[PDB]
């Protein structure tokens, strides 16, 4: 479930 | 002309005739070969002892560095006066000898330690029965067998037979194999264990997927070949983990070389399967040897899980490690760089990423950085060219040692990079790589092995191992000696400052104290110490750090040596300085002499002499004297030991145990402790 977390 | 294929094999001829040989030659004088006997059923010794009975496979597979047994039946019994014979193993297209792709395995009256070859240990009627042993260096892959009979005339082979093609493995159970695990608990899981879990989520929602390495399913070892023929690995590196899981970390990913599994983060996978479709690595694995292209599609997990799978299908064992909050640097700055300005900021970090880890010694760096290696075939970014990643120490990462190849900068900004938010204007030292788990042995439990990584957040190592990373990316000289280091004894560790300047310096430090085994792999930390030291100018100062024997008495084993990291900032212009060097200890000798016949019934004289090896007097030394069936226990007491001064202790026993009984000697005084002699005896 890999996402990208916003900074 | 590269011998790179696995697959490929040249013809081997049959009557291999040199010179002029007269027509009317007989060779009928001459061994042929009416049958080679494997003993290669899943139930039978071979496969069991070697640990490969669970492969779906119906051919020989062994684990190299190990003994197994065949058999060859001729024509007429064999007979050393007259015949001379060898096996062979052959792999690839251009096999040769000095690249250790054709194997000659003599036949000899006794096997050799790390050598190939095959004794003779059962005759009957026609056959023979083989002892073979392979070296434990041996090349990984599915070699073809061959029987050579030597003549006057040339030699005479057996045909190709597919039948008695020999697959050889790599050995965690082998102690002189590079990927030797002295564990079997350990052995099970990350050699033998073709199910796991990977964990997933977030910190603080902690998910867990199940997966299907499988790497004992028809067709998987023969496509883990195919993708090292696919990499145009050469064969002679194949032995070599290092080679293996790095050519693995490139392959499992589609980039650059029509590798197994093509990444995709679109929420949409055009024509294919979404990589959060798949529960085990075998599907994968089969499409892409049976469809010869890449397979669509997979993110982190599935990649960790193809190349799982890999590695334990080929014996390297591994492990699918998971970091919560996963920085990945774009430039290798080894820092996040947040300006938020999405055109600006590149850096990013996920809600978790997940790689590998391949257990091996790591000859080319220095002793000490062995053990577990990451290696991350999920690409993110280029290493040398190609999207791979490792194997790279995860000790040297830790120490911040991030130096030694390949790939560890990357991977500790991934475990430990800060965030800057961009003129500065905030920094965050803790966010990045809260927490890093594996699947527990014998469960599916979670393990904790973020400190394996990283010192914990918070404290000075953690920022001392941060900046050694960075400057490997004040006119003060460090170094330091360990002074006169005897086994059983307390010792200083000697730091030197030298300060060349005529400014004065603050410095903080640590020190971590380590034991590793022989080979270079890490066994544990014994000894942490932070400290911080004044500089004044135009000085040499000497920092002595007392390591009591207590410290590390209770973590030793045989010929392992000490491993030492000192890292050190000078405060007031932030220049770190780091080392790391290793030590043997000095080791006291206590020798065993018998005197007298050795039967038992008998009496025989035990000389037990010991020197002692210190400037110091020893006192209170009580030396015992052990022997299952020799002796009953028997102890000595020498209340002073002058310095360099020798006693000897004679003791009379009577054996209650024929055949080979051994004698253990132990010393112990007030300051010198638990050294010991043994010395092996025969009683007849
Ligand atoms: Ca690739
Ligand atoms: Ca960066
Ligand atoms: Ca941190
Ligand atoms: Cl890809």
């Amino acid at each position: 479930x890999x996402l990208i977390l916003p900074w | 002309p590269p011998n790179n294929s696995n697959a490929a094999e040249d013809d081997l001829p049959t009557v291999e005739l040199q010179g002029v040989v007269p027509r009317g030659v007989n060779l009928q004088e001459f061994l042929n070969v009416t049958s080679v006997h494997l003993f290669k059923e899943r139930w039978d010794t071979n496969k069991v002892d070697h640990h490969t009975d669970k492969y779906e496979n119906n051919k020989l597979i062994v684990r190299r560095g190990q003994s197994f047994y065949v058999q060859i039946d001729f024509s007429r019994p064999y007979d050393p006066r007259r015949d001379l014979f060898r096996v062979e193993y052959v792999i690839g297209r251009y096999p040769q000898e000095n690249k250790g792709t054709y194997i000659p395995v003599p036949i000899v009256s006794e096997l050799q330690s790390g050598k190939w070859g095959a004794k003779i240990v059962m005759r009957e009627d026609r056959s023979v029965r083989l002892s073979i042993q392979s070296s434990p260096k041996c090349i990984v892959g599915k070699f073809r067998m061959y029987v050579a009979v030597w003549t006057p005339y040339g030699v005479l082979r057996t045909s190709r037979n597919p039948e008695t093609d020999t697959y050889i493995l790599f050995n965690p159970w082998c102690e002189d194999d590079a990927v030797y695990l002295d564990n079997e608990k350990e052995r099970e899981e990350y050699v033998l264990n073709d199910i796991g879990v990977i964990f997933y989520g977030e910190v603080n929602d902690i998910k867990t997927r199940s997966w299907s390495y499988g790497q004992f399913e028809d067709g998987i070892l023969d496509t883990c070949l195919y993708v090292m023929d696919r990499a145009q690995m050469d064969l002679s590196g194949r032995g070599n983990p290092i080679k293996v899981s790095r050519v693995g970390s490139a392959m499992v990913n589609a980039k650059d070389d029509e590798g197994v599994l093509v990444g995709s983060w679109d929420n949409i996978y055009a024509y294919g399967v979404p990589p959060s479709a798949w529960t085990g690595s075998v599907d994968i694995l089969l499409e892409y040897r049976s469809s010869e292209n890449p397979v669509r599609y997979g993110q982190c997990w599935v990649f960790a899980g193809v190349f799982n799978t890999f590695l334990r299908c080929l014996g390297i064992p591994a492990r699918i490690v998971t970091n919560y909050f996963s920085a990945h640097d774009n430039d290798a700055n080894l820092q996040m760089d947040i300006f938020v300005n999405s055109k600006l900021t590149k850096d990013s970090v996920w809600n978790y990423h997940c790689w590998n880890e391949a257990w091996m010694t790591r000859p080319d760096l220095p002793v000490g950085f062995g053990g577990w290696q990451a290696v991350d075939s999920t690409p993110q970014e280029n290493s040398d060219g190609m999207y791979r990643c490792g194997p790279a120490s995860v000790q040297a990462i830790k120490h911040g040692h991030v130096c030694f190849q390949f790939d560890a900068p990357f991977v500790f900004a991934e475990v430990n990079s800060d965030l800057i938010y961009i003129v500065v204007e905030n920094v965050d030292a803790t966010h990045i790589g809260k927490l890093i788990v594996t699947k527990q042995i014998g469960g599916d439990g979670m393990m904790d092995i973020t400190d394996t990584y990283k010192f914990q957040e918070g404290q000075e190592e953690e920022r001392l191992a941060l900046e050694t990373a960075l400057m490997y990316g004040s006119n003060v000289d460090m170094d330091f000696e360990v002074e006169n280091a005897v086994l059983g004894k307390d010792f200083k560790l000697s730091i030197t400052f030298r300060n060349n300047s005529h400014n004065r310096y603050t410095i903080t430090a640590y020190l971590s104290a380590n034991i590793t085994f022989y080979t270079g792999v890490p066994k544990a930390e014994f000894k942490k110490e932070t400290f911080d030291v004044t500089l004044e100018p135009l000085s040499f100062k000497k920092e002595a750090v007392l390591i009591q024997a207590g410290e590390y008495m209770g973590q030793l084993l045989e010929q392992a040596s000490l491993h030492f990291f000192v890292t050190a900032r000078i405060n007031e212009t932030r220049d770190v300085l780091a080392k790391q060097k290793s030590t043997v200890l000095t080791i006291p000798e206590i020798i065993i002499k018998v005197r007298g016949t050795q039967v038992v019934g008998s009496d025989m004289t035990v000389i037990v002499e010991f020197t002692n090896p210190l400037k110091e007097t020893l006192r209170n030394v009580w030396v015992h004297l052990d022997g299952p069936g020799v002796t009953r226990p028997m102890k000595k007491m020498f209340r002073e030991i002058r310095p360099n001064s020798t006693v000897q202790w004679e003791e009379v026993c009577r054996p209650w145990v024929s055949g080979h009984r051994k004698l253990i000697a132990s010393m112990s005084s007030d300051s010198l402790r638990h050294v010991y002699g043994e010395l092996d005896v025969q009683i007849q």
